[PDB]
């Protein structure tokens, strides 16, 4: 069970903004439930799998593209170049959404909703869910920050250890090579002395 | 065992300087053709990193990235990591940030001796091979 | 500007949850605004620095301690060993909260809230603020997770690099010692040849 909340500004009433929550079990292919609210009244509707199939058949549109467009519009997936317009009529209890492109609008979907007996329950549930999600996000942020701090400390420890290793390697190399060059210089001096003695005799 | 005992006999020797030690090491490698060893093959080449937000400034270190460990690995293998962009620099490594490539090219043109532009992935790939891969594929 | 929402259960109606939001400019000491809503109607009130100071003086406690207790109560900061009772008389439009403690009720604070004629606007504003907060938290969490993944990858890379470096360090000494012994043996052969030539001469 997953629910997503979005804000829509109806062209009929641009000043006011409505909140629509869509709840689905696993995917929208099997339908879902949409609840629209304005702060004073609420409407509810169901788009169960049968309704989605009927709409797709009526529109003669591919199911994959249908679900993709639903993801883009209902879940607020619209891109920068994609604009969708929603219009809800309470007198007819209808709610239809379309896409505007190249100054021409293509109908995308239309549903029917029934006014709930009382909106207070819907408002309270929405606010409770929002607060719970905020608390969960706060907890996740704290945990991620602690993990990031631990990881940064570990990286600093690694850097220090590698610095120590490279310094030790360099020191060992220079010391051993200095000893070797000293020994070789002594050997070369002896070689030169022996060569001079051989030349003498 | 005899060589170890002889070496242990010497107490200390700290009369030379890093430049003199590097020159002596390079002379020994050239004389005895010891350049085939897996390490110390970067000794003849000086290496620079783009770890400073502003070139030739010692107060803007960008520590906290992969560049520092790359430089440390290069130095461990034998590369001479130099902190001042002298005219004698021969190898320069630039990471994912290519903003200052033009400045590096201009500096290379100005300098009498030109240093080939190199990327961080070249050394990362070359460590496993332990050999100097052609820079034409990583210019 | 800071705001904090919380859920409470009024003793008058222990069946629904009322959402109260406390908004303060910079700190709770300077004052705050309390807005309580049940999802249908909203009551707004304000408390200033003078009122808080008078309340602290009347109850004979330090201003800091009283402010801390007020934050613990209203802002949902209650710990494990504490409980508070909030009651709002709608007929008198009088809200007040007390600290229940082992069959002892201590009045903690009391305000007079005036019902607002446009609860829809405040409900929509609260919902919009919650949506913005959750969106910002989700974006920050995603960015932090990406940073953590990058740091973990870098840590693995550097750890493997150190493993290889330390593995090669031990063989470094053996290799240079073997080279030194070989060159010294060559010098040994040279000096032997020179001595043999000198003896022959």
């Amino acid at each position: 069970m997953e629910r997503k909340i979005s804000r829509i500004h109806l062209v009929s009433e641009p000043s006011i903004t409505h909140f629509l929550q869509v709840s689905w079990e696993k995917t929208l292919e099997s339908g879902f439930v949409i609840t629209l609210t304005d702060g004073h009244s609420a409407w509810t509707g169901t788009v169960s799998e049968s309704e989605i199939s009927q709409e797709a058949d009526d529109m003669a549109m591919e199911k994959g593209k249908y679900v993709g467009e639903l993801r883009k519009a209902l879940l607020s997936g619209a891109g920068p170049a994609d604009v969708y317009t929603f219009n809800f009529s309470k007198e007819s209890c209808y709610f239809f959404f379309e896409k505007n492109l190249k100054d021409v609008s293509f109908r995308l979907g239309s549903f029917n909703l029934e006014k709930v007996e009382n909106p207070a329950e819907v408002i309270r549930e929405l606010i409770c869910y929002c607060l719970d999600t905020i608390a969960e996000n706060q907890a996740k942020n704290e945990h991620l920050q602690k993990e990031n701090e631990r990881l940064l400390r570990d990286w600093n420890d690694v850097q220090g250890r590698f610095e120590k290793c490279v310094s030790a390697k360099e020191a060992l190399e220079t010391d051993l090579y200095k000893r070797f060059i000293l020994v070789l210089n002594e050997k070369k001096t002896k070689i030169r002395s022996l060569h001079n003695k051989l030349l003498n005799a | 065992n005899q060589l170890k005992e002889v070496f242990s006999g010497i107490k200390n020797s700290n009369e030379q300087t890093p430049e003199e030690m590097a020159s002596l090491i390079a002379d020994l490698e050239y004389r005895y053709s010891w350049d085939c060893s897996p390490l110390s093959m970067f000794r003849r080449h000086t290496v620079y990193l783009d770890s400073y937000a502003v070139i030739n400034d010692l107060s803007t270190k960008n520590e906290g990235t992969r560049l520092a460990i790359k430089a440390l690995e290069l130095r461990f293998h034998g590369a001479k990591v130099v902190s001042c962009l002298a005219e004698g620099v021969s190898h320069v490594i630039i990471g994912e940030d290519h903003s200052r490539v033009a400045d590096f090219k201009a500096f290379r043109r100005t300098f009498k001796r030109k240093f080939k532009i190199l990327k961080e992935s070249w050394v990362t790939d070359s460590i496993d091979k332990c050999e100097l891969q052609e820079e034409n594929q990583y210019l």
